[PDB]
């Protein structure tokens, strides 16, 4: 009975913690994917604020 | 509770969808003062869609009119159903963009572009559950194609979970005299592959093809091009404006349809074109001369496809001759995507229509569309011909060619998919 | 005592549970409002029908079942519908955005903002029960909902609930009625995370389903609601034995006993007779022979497989309405010496049976006849396997081009996850084959 109550016990040890793993990696990937995406979208600002200031250095020619 | 934001900008951008608001409207029962005139609820199951539910049993579309000339902003406001617009919800500039993709990118639409915001960002805290935007807009000019990418590139920014997508007009000599549409085409594509998840391509060319030879009309008129428009995007709102047994939203559509993110790029179809048995309605939707993109299926693969019919008909013999297509057509069908073809059913029909019937296909034919824009591009591009027009707004030379270039990728990326085997 | 809480993830889940339900109201002679008049113990009692259905003082009959999907648009049918009144608001929970036929959304990102409020719901209905005996979970192996959130919810249940046993009914998907490229994906990722959390799975194949209304209905062009009507009376004469009582009524749980030889080895093929509509019934009465017969015709199997060309591990005969142990004694005797019934070596090849006197109902304005007895079988075959075989074909089909597989890496899952499922879907396959072998 003493390795009954065991079986059931680590069942349910292995089950939370393979869950817990799952929803914290899970949680960083899909962090990291909206990070890089946003991370790309504000490189193109920097990109477009160059371009707005390419602009102003030849109109005062 | 499924709310859509509607924006059209520039131009083209702002005739088409106000072509689309009138027919929706009608299929609805809106008059252009906003009140329900309809015999059925099944009208109104899904208005929250695209209209806000206003004091007065008033609906009013949930749509932006947007353009660097104000012209249109008047033309818009006058034509039918001007006054159902939500009246500050109209932005405008003042010069304008002149065919020029940089002063709408960069420069003249950057100036414009945060007020558009506001008015998006209220209209989106206003909605039960968003669930994406649609823009109407034209990649051959300046307004629509420039600062409509910027457009959204800024909302990308700020609702990066919701889905994007667009109906582009594509350039076309037959159609438009202006010589640098292929550069602001290419220019407009190098965004919309990173920043939509669909992207219905209306071609000119294959519109202007299909008023000539097929419609029988001898100088088309841009309300005759549009004409074909209104039907096609009535067709493919369908799925999400009426209550079918369909429980689809616009990520769940985008995710049965796009298997690999870059490749989102539609040929859509339409038939009759006239101005009927479902398997003649059914083979003559799968023909090359019923596309709205000048391209031929046979030509290519299809790597996914969805066919809508409209009207009362025989759900068996739908069926029956769907299975029909692919049976005998199973070479232009992927074998590595099993079941890769949708069906959708409404009763409703369209306007003076007993039946009709809307396509939306993900075929790697799609390529010919883009390497006729990639030469007439080239053509210019190693001539280095009307480049001061950008450069003077700041831009470099390579921007162009990492455009081509990525272009020119994507072309050979729906190759590599026609070529690709099961086993 | 020894109660059964039902829950119905997702659109297949919710609808099939609608029907389920529906007929259940209409066996135990419980009306729309909850009352029934047969019921003399008010507010309370142990009687069969107890087992799922609790009692309220006001006389109130209301099901021991929790309803969840990601969006409203189905419950919300149910909460304006006939039967709005028979369930408490708090058992109808619904959240704002599905998860668009997205394992990952269902799993990850949109089930994880709704699973604890579910859990808490669920336990307030357990609370209820004297000796709760375990959950029947329904649902679809192809929407994002009934595969990622069910998964999701059998992994929380085995940590609140130790082993307590947990039944599944699957809607296996069929292309007549899928309208889901990604429904192979998400049938082997839900397939793979419940595999040990489950003790006893039902799988219904739509196309099994669809050809049973076209071929003995004859409905040109089934719809869901012809679908559910069938799938409910074959959930009905699996829970018999539990809502009705009676000496040759065999619990479930006995039925469970032969039907799972090894933990993973849980997937009983059902086969249901008669389906014949009132058109051909009148006049024609059927025997305990004749439905009995019907169940070893492939046609009328709940999944598409070949039981003549596998094994047998067990065979199980569920009998309900007018029916005595000799008529089916002898039907089974005529049936051994006909049919190609091959058990595996290590197993006896005797067939367990049990009887329902309460006869089958029928809802009303439906298209099934109204029968004075039927019969469903569950079977142990290796069969069944060809059904995993047909599903991990279409898998690795899309997955050795990565199609659609970026839609589930946006939402957090990785690739390994993928090749994790199939590899565990390859051992299941494997192990089918492996206990089929004759011994040394
Ligand atoms: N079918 C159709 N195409 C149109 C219509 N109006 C403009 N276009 C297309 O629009 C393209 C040119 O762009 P514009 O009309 O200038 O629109 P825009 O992008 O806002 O450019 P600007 O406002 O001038 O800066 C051409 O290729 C035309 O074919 C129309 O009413 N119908
Ligand atoms: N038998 C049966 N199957 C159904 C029913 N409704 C949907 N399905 C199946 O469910 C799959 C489509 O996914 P859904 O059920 O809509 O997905 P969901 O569980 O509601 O969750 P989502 O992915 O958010 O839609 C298909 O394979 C259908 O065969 C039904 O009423 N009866
Ligand atoms: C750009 O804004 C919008 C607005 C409204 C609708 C759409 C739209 C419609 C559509 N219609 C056919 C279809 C396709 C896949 C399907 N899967 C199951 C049924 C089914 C039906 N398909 C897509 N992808 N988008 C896009
Ligand atoms: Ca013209
Ligand atoms: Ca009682
Ligand atoms: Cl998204
Ligand atoms: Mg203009
Ligand atoms: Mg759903």
């Amino acid at each position: 009975i003493q390795k009954a109550i065991e079986e059931n016990n680590n069942f349910i040890k292995m089950a939370k913690e393979k869950l817990a793993q799952k929803m914290e990696s899970n949680k960083e990937n899909r962090e990291a994917h909206l990070a890089a995406m946003l991370e790309r979208l504000q490189e193109k600002d920097k990109h477009a604020e160059e371009v707005r200031k390419n602009k102003e250095l030849k109109e005062e020619a | 509770m499924r709310e859509i934001v509607h924006i059209q900008a520039g131009q083209c951008g702002n005739q088409i969808g106000a072509k689309f608001w009138e027919v929706i409207s009608d299929e609805h029962g809106i008059d252009p003062t906003g009140s329900y005139h309809g015999d059925s609820d099944l009208q109104l199951e899904r208005i929250n869609v695209y209209y806000n539910e206003a004091a007065g049993n008033k609906y009013v579309p949930r749509a932006i009119l947007v353009d660097l000339e104000p012209g249109t902003m008047d033309s818009v406001r006058s034509g039918p159903f001007g006054q159902i617009f939500r009246p500050d919800n109209f932005v405008f500039g003042q010069s304008g963009a002149g065919n020029n993709w940089a002063k709408g990118h960069y420069t003249e639409g950057a100036e414009l572009v945060d007020s558009v915001l506001d008015v998006v960002r209220k209209e989106s805290e206003s909605c039960d559950c968003l669930q994406g935007f649609q823009l109407t807009h034209s990649l051959g000019g300046g307004t629509g194609s420039g600062m409509g990418t910027l457009l959204i590139s800024k909302i990308r920014e700020e609702y990066p979970d919701r889905i994007m997508n667009t109906f582009s007009v594509v350039p076309s000599p037959k159609v438009s005299d202006t010589v640098v549409e292929p550069y602001n085409a290419t220019l407009s594509v190098h965004q919309l592959v990173e920043n939509t998840d669909e992207t219905y391509c209306i071609d000119n060319e294959a519109l202007y093809d299909i008023c000539f030879r097929t419609l029988k009309l001898t100088t088309p008129t841009y309300g005759d091009l549009n004409h074909l428009v209104s039907a096609t995007m009535s067709g493919v709102t369908t799925c999400l404006r009426f209550p079918g047994q369909l429980n689809a939203d616009l990520r769940k559509l985008a995710v049965n349809m796009v298997p690999f993110p870059r490749l989102h790029f539609f040929m859509p179809g339409f038939a009759p074109l006239t101005s009927l048995t479902v398997p003649e309605l059914t083979q003559q939707m799968f023909d090359a001369k019923n596309m709205m993109a000048a391209c031929d299926p046979r030509h290519g693969r299809y790597l996914t496809v969805a066919a809508v019919f409209r009207g009362r008909m025989s759900m068996k013999e739908v069926d029956e001759q769907m299975l029909n297509v692919q049976n005998k057509n199973s070479s232009y069908f992927v074998e590595w995507i099993p079941n890769n073809v949708k069906t959708a059913v409404c009763d409703i029909p369209p306007r003076g229509l007993k039946m009709s019937a809307t396509f939306i296909g993900n075929s790697t034919a799609i390529q010919e569309l883009f390497k006729r824009i990639s030469e007439q591009f080239t053509a210019m591009f190693r001539r280095k011909a009307f480049l001061h027009w950008y450069t003077g707004e700041g831009m470099d030379e390579m921007e162009f060619t990492e455009a081509e270039s990525n272009m020119n990728d994507l072309v050979s990326e729906y190759q590599q998919y026609q070529d690709a085997t099961a086993d | 005592m020894r109660e059964c809480i039902s829950i119905h993830v997702g659109q297949a889940g919710v609808q099939i549970g609608n029907a389920c339900w529906e007929l259940y109201c209409l066996e135990h002679g419980i009306q729309p409002d909850g009352q029934m008049p047969s019921d003399k113990t008010i507010g309370g009692g142990d009687d069969s029908f107890n087992t799922f259905f609790s009692e309220t003082g006001a006389g109130k009959h209301v099901p021991r079942a929790v309803f969840v999907d990601l969006e409203p648009t189905v419950i919300d049918e149910v909460r304006t519908g006939t039967y709005r009144q028979l369930f408490h608001p708090e058992q109808l929970i619904t959240g704002k955005e599905d998860a668009a036929n997205n394992y990952a959304r269902g799993h990850y990102t949109i089930g994880k903002e709704i699973i604890d409020l579910v859990l808490d719901r669920i336990r307030k209905l357990a609370d209820q029960c004297t000796g709760l005996q375990g959950f029947l979970v329904f649902h679809s192996f192809g929407g994002g909902t009934g595969s990622g959130f069910t998964s999701l919810l059998m992994e929380r249940l085995s940590v609140d609930y130790g082993k307590k046993s947990k039944l599944e009914f699957s809607i296996y998907p069929a292309p007549q009625v899928s309208t889901a490229v990604v429904e192979p994906y998400n049938s082997i990722l839900t397939t793979h995370t419940t595999l040990e959390h489950s003790d006893c799975a039902f799988m219904v194949d739509n196309e099994a389903i669809y050809d049973i209304c076209r071929r003995n209905l004859d409905i040109e062009r089934p719809t869901y609601t012809n679908l559910n009507r069938l799938i409910s009376q074959i959930v009905s004469s699996i829970t018999a034995s539990l809502r009705f009582d009676g000496a040759l009524n065999v619990d479930l749980t006995e039925f469970q006993t032969n039907l799972v030889p090894y933990p993973r080895i849980h997937f009983p093929l059902a086969t249901y007779a008669p389906v014949i509509s009132a058109e051909k019934a009148y006049h024609e009465q059927l025997s305990v022979a004749e439905i009995t017969n019907a169940c070893f015709e492939p046609a009328n199997q709940m999944v598409k497989c070949d039981p003549r060309h596998g094994k047998y591990m067990a065979c199980c005969l569920l009998y309900r309405g007018d029916v005595v142990p000799k008529d089916v004694n002898a039907a089974i005797a005529t049936i051994k010496t006909k049919r190609s019934i091959q058990f595996v070596d290590w197993c006896p090849t005797g067939f367990k049976v049990g009887i329902n006197y309460q006869p089958p109902t029928v809802v009303p304005g439906g298209d099934l006849a109204k029968v004075q007895r039927a019969v469903c079988m569950l079977s142990n075959t290796t069969a069944i396997a060809e059904a995993w075989a047909r599903l991990d074909h279409k898998f690795d089909l899309m997955y050795a081009k990565r199609a659609f597989v970026h839609w589930y890496v946006g939402e957090g899952m990785e690739e390994g996850e993928f090749s994790e499922a199939r590899e565990d879907m390859a051992a299941l396959e494997k192990d089918y084959e492996e206990v089929g072998v004759d011994s040394v």
